């Protein structure tokens, strides 16, 4: 196939700002007789399915306003928006329908710009009803932060263990406009009863220094 | 004018047959100008084209598979049906059926986005109320937690106390290890509602029809 | 800044080196016999490879392939006009006469299960007529045509047929793509009759769209443009054509019309006019009057300038006369009885159909010598190699040696096998095909006025 | 171009102050195919009745009487060579002048003239005019010309 | 309201206008074969080679003739060939002829 | 030349929805070359033209 | 659009038209 590559994965824009969102390919989308660029675009609103914007790289769909404009010819392409508003919060997708089979791009996530925030830290032990089943999951709730780029590690008595680390992010809040996620250290009780200290730390763009919340196992 | 809805089996087993049915109202597919495709997406990944069938009874498929994927329409009932045989673990996605143009050469308006998740067997949810640490008298912000680990299938709608003090919620998506699904929940308050005011976990799990409520 | 691009060695006219003498010669065949069934061959039931009665009609090509005795094997009484050490001898054509002695009258054919739906001339009301099978018995005349071809190479044809498809696409309809080909014209194969120069054997499944004679064949058609553009020009000396046709009736097909005619062109009706009939229409050629002065035969044909570069010289001692006639293609009927009785009944007789056809070949030639010299022998050698061989005077090392050793093996094929390629000259490329052959090796003469042509040849030549 | 060409000898003309230009003297339009004519039609053609020998009549009712017919056209050979691409003409609708109590809704005819491009047809004995805008029934001609216009040369122009 | 239907006649092969060369010695206009802009414009019209094909495939094979088993298609094909012979012309560019060619183009 | 107009827009065709017109159009050109001529005039020529016209 | 940009030739007698043309040329 002819591959599609889009950059960046996400871009933070303020209200009233013009955004340029670039998508590329490996083979040129122009035909020698058709002379129309074989490109269209999409808009995946959160909770909604993708809808159509502009076709043949310069001709818009009926209902899309004039602020949305497509450009690019040959191999380089960029979607150019004049002034972004509240309704355009979505995930956009690149589409080449030139050579069969047709494929999509990596995609980009548009967010409305708000305040930078370091998360609020917390730690919780494995519940004793889960311990009766023989399992031990130490959960960490890092909530209310912005942006999404954040490094998460776990310290079991100061040693970093990458096994048993599964992180899932939430969506943005509608009012506070920040991000959220959790970190559940999934392990076995047979390894739980050996070590003592259990530490959740993080590295965020707002604060390079680590935030901390800990709990020693045997104490109460 | 054009209305669109899909219908599928929902829950499938490995090496079985997939019958995804697409339904339309507003046009006819034998008309010169109407044409429909079928697009998948996972919960985390992007999008990709699978199959698309036109007016004059010819078929294209995604050449990576090229064997199991057999698209077919029924223009008399004005419907399209998607027929995958031997569904494997890689087909865990959410399919989107919709209508295409060729003056736009893209997909105009899409549908409900039916969810097909394939695994071994359903499992009962084991709800675990996360309790606070004994600890020092911190008093910073008593956040609570109630962990729904090890269930199948999707979806489960987690709910909190009805009509009480509400200042936000933190509904988490599902993490994908081995077939039992993994998900959690949190609500943060400024350390006033606990242990004084009431808190509870309501879990639905509408497949297995069991319900157990719990306090911390 | 530019440049005159590339010098290429050109072909030259054959009147540069061919020298003519004042020695003439006659040839003439006997009457040729041909008889058979106008519709299909008669195959033997026990062994289904030998024929019982062959198929021959008016509309099959009669390609002729005569033989010429090699002039070098002639003991001449006075050998003083040439040296056989330096020269060689080869023939050239100057005349042409084709005779037909059957009375005029066009032949006809038909098909018993032809896909007629309805007549579409003055009345086709609504609604549609009921039925699943509506084939009917129809008989149909043909278009008329007259032509003639002569040359050293056998004539090359062209025809449509099923070819390659394209890539797996869901936007291109189930329709067989049409592709052009180039073929060598056999004997017995047919001419167009207003139904396109395509194979009907692999493109028509129903076998109910043409008359019965041309359902499983390739009605080929002669190319002029590709044949005139051959640089050596050893295929077309001299040719005529004459044909005419016009419409007689109008008909439509019957079945599921493969493309719906678009709604943008017509307003749909209701009541008795809800359904739509076919759009696949086709005419029928019938042919017109045939005079005696529209003939192109029983006439002398003097040639002095061919359109190609070969001025009638015929290498390999063979010619190629192809002729198509329809003006004497009439069909007789035969009626033999089983029992003799005094009352007519429809099962006492039996009927057979036949067709006769005859021809006449009449020629006059001229002797020509080639003074073979070193600058000339290379010129034929890039054209051909077989003519240089069968004259029996020399052989050729094809390179002046090769430039790469190419790493010949010696231990005879036990480790890394390759293409051994056991060769064979196959003694001609034409042996796979089949022509109506006629020998002439005992039919030359030097006294002219004992034959009709030389009597006419002496008047036009002024001798 | 006759000035960007690799001539074998440029010692005849003076390129400082002159010009080279091509000239046409020999032409041949080759054409190879058999000689079969073709038929076209229209499946819902506005035929009422037969009017050549027999119309013994009362009145005849009916809502639609369209039928399936097909016929040929005239044989017509022409060829022409030009420096400008050729110009033709066709009849068509135009202004109506909207006055003087027009109790008849026949549109006025106007002589238009434009340039012939390929894919467009010659006259078929049915008038050199635009059938698409001047008819409405779409049922008087065969389907080949019904949505288009036919053209014709204008030799004296 | 009447209207006639046309009907073609006997098309011969000697009443054609092609495969026979021409030699333009003197045109009726003024440019005797001069090609400004290095381009020609030829246009040909013929309807004597307007024959129509008859394509019909099958969806299934039987030992019984049934009209539903076949789908009918029509196709049509034409061939053309162009051949040209040209001469070379020179122009003496003097003063007033520049104005003469400028008002032409 | 034949023309038709309409009175209404519908889905199907009805007979009384179409009003028709017939037409014919014709066209000419004339071109003329002349040659100047004079008449010398004696007395009897004046008599000859007078009785002619 | 046909294109004759690189199809010229100065050698006349290799084509059917010029062979007839040289006969009409009287040269």
């Amino acid at each position: 196939d002819i591959v599609m590559s889009q950059s960046p994965s996400s871009l933070a824009v303020s209200v009233g700002e013009k955004v340029t969102m670039s998508c590329k390919s490996s083979q040129s989308l122009l035909y020698s007789s058709i002379q129309k660029n074989y490109l269209a675009w999409y808009q995946q609103k959160p909770g909604q399915s993708p809808k159509l914007l502009i076709y043949w790289a310069s001709i818009r769909e009926s209902g899309v306003p004039d602020r949305f404009t497509g450009s690019g010819s040959g191999t380089d392409f960029t979607l150019t928006i004049s002034s972004v508003k509240a309704e355009d919060l979505a995930v956009y997708y690149c589409q080449r329908y030139y050579g069969y089979p047709w494929t999509f791009g990596g995609g980009t996530k548009l967010e409305i710009k708000r305040a930078d925030a370091a998360p609020t830290v917390s730690i919780f032990p494995p519940s004793s009803e889960q311990l009766t089943s023989g399992g031990a999951s130490v959960v960490c709730f890092l909530n209310n932060f912005y942006p999404k780029d954040i490094n998460v590690k776990w310290k079991i008595d100061g040693s970093e263990r990458q096994n048993g680390v599964l992180n899932s992010w939430t969506d943005q809040d509608s009012k506070d406009s920040t991000y959220s996620m959790s970190s559940t250290l999934t392990l076995t009780k047979d390894e739980y009863e050996r070590h003592n200290s259990y530490t959740c730390e993080a590295t965020h763009k707002t604060s390079t220094s680590p935030i901390v919340k800990s709990f020693n196992r045997n104490e109460c | 004018q054009v209305t669109l809805k899909e219908s599928g089996p929902g829950i499938l087993q490995p090496s079985q047959t997939l019958s995804l049915t697409c339904s339309f109202s507003g046009f006819s597919l034998s008309t010169s100008g109407m044409g429909v495709g079928w697009i998948r997406q996972p919960s985390g990944k992007g999008l990709e084209w699978l199959a698309h069938i036109w007016w004059n009874d010819d078929k294209n498929y995604h050449p990576a598979l090229k064997s199991r994927l057999t698209i077919s329409k029924d223009t008399s009932s004005n419907r399209v049906f998607l027929n995958i045989a031997s569904v494997d673990t890689a087909d865990t996605a959410t399919y989107y059926c919709a209508r295409i143009h060729y003056v736009t050469d893209a997909l105009d308006y899409w549908g409900q986005g039916t969810s097909v998740t394939v695994s071994a067997k359903t499992t009962a949810p084991s709800v675990y109320p996360l309790a606070p640490v004994c600890g020092d008298t911190t008093g910073s912000s008593v956040t609570l937690g109630c962990l729904v680990k090890g269930y199948f299938p999707e979806p489960v709608t987690l709910t909190w106390n009805s009509g009480s003090l509400s200042s936000g919620v933190h509904t988490f998506p599902a993490v994908l290890q081995s077939d039992l699904y993994t998900l959690s929940s949190s609500v943060t308050v400024t350390s006033s509602t606990w242990p004084s005011q009431s808190i509870t976990c309501n879990v639905a799990h509408p497949a297995s029809s069991t319900k157990v409520d719990k306090k911390i | 800044v530019y440049l005159p691009p590339v010098p290429v060695s050109k072909v030259v006219s054959t009147d540069e080196y061919v020298s003519r003498t004042s020695i003439y010669y006659y040839a003439g065949s006997s009457r040729l016999l041909a008889v058979g069934n106008p519709y299909f061959s008669i195959k033997s039931p026990n062994n289904n490879k030998k024929v019982l009665v062959p198929k021959v009609s008016g509309l099959q090509y009669r390609v002729f392939r005569v033989r010429l005795p090699d002039p070098n094997k002639f003991g001449f009484p006075d050998t003083s006009f040439y040296n056989p050490d330096t020269q060689r001898l080869v023939w050239a054509c100057v005349g042409l006469e084709i005779g037909r002695g059957q009375p005029l009258g066009v032949g006809v054919s038909g098909h018993p299960y032809l896909n007629k739906f309805d007549d579409t001339e003055t009345s086709n009301r609504y609604p549609a007529q009921p039925g699943s099978d509506n084939r009917e018995c129809l008989s149909m005349d043909y278009k008329q045509t007259q032509l003639c071809l002569i040359g050293c190479k056998p004539p090359t044809g062209e025809h449509w047929g099923k070819g390659v498809a394209c890539n797996n696409n869901a936007a291109a309809t189930d329709c067989p793509p049409l592709e052009l080909f180039n073929s060598i014209i056999e004997d017995g194969d047919m001419v167009d009759t207003g139904f396109g120069c395509m194979d009907f054997g692999t493109l028509q499944a129903n076998k109910s769209d043409v008359p019965i004679d041309i359902c499983n064949s390739t009605c080929k058609y002669p190319d002029y443009l590709k044949m005139a553009s051959e640089p050596y020009g050893d295929s077309l000396f001299f040719f005529l054509r004459r044909e005419q046709m016009f419409v007689r009736h109008f008909f439509n097909r019957a079945g599921k019309l493969g493309e719906a005619v678009p709604d943008d062109l017509y307003i749909k009706g209701s009541g008795n006019t809800a359904v739509i009939q076919s759009s696949a229409f086709f005419p029928t050629p019938s042919g017109s009057i045939v005079t005696s002065e529209s003939q192109l035969f029983n006439k002398p044909y003097w040639l002095q300038r061919a359109q190609g570069h070969n001025n009638g010289i015929c290498w390999g001692n063979q010619l190629f006369v192809t002729v198509v006639d329809t003006t004497r293609s009439t069909n007789m009927t035969l009626c033999t009885e089983v029992t003799k009785e005094g009352t007519y009944k429809n099962d006492n007789f039996k009927e057979y159909v036949r067709h006769v056809e005859e021809y006449d070949l009449q020629f006059v030639f001229q002797l020509c010598k080639i003074t073979l010299t070193a600058e000339i022998m290379t010129y034929i050698h890039t054209m051909d190699s077989n003519i240089l061989e069968d004259w029996q005077f020399g052989l050729t090392p094809p390179p002046s040696a090769s430039l790469q050793d190419t790493y010949r093996f010696v231990t005879s094929q036990a480790i890394t096998c390759q293409k051994t390629a056991p060769p064979k000259e196959k003694e001609d490329p034409l042996n796979k095909y089949t022509f109506w052959e006629v020998n002439l090796k005992e039919k030359f003469s030097a006294d002219l006025d004992q034959f009709p042509l030389g009597r006419k040849f002496l008047l036009q030549s002024g001798l």
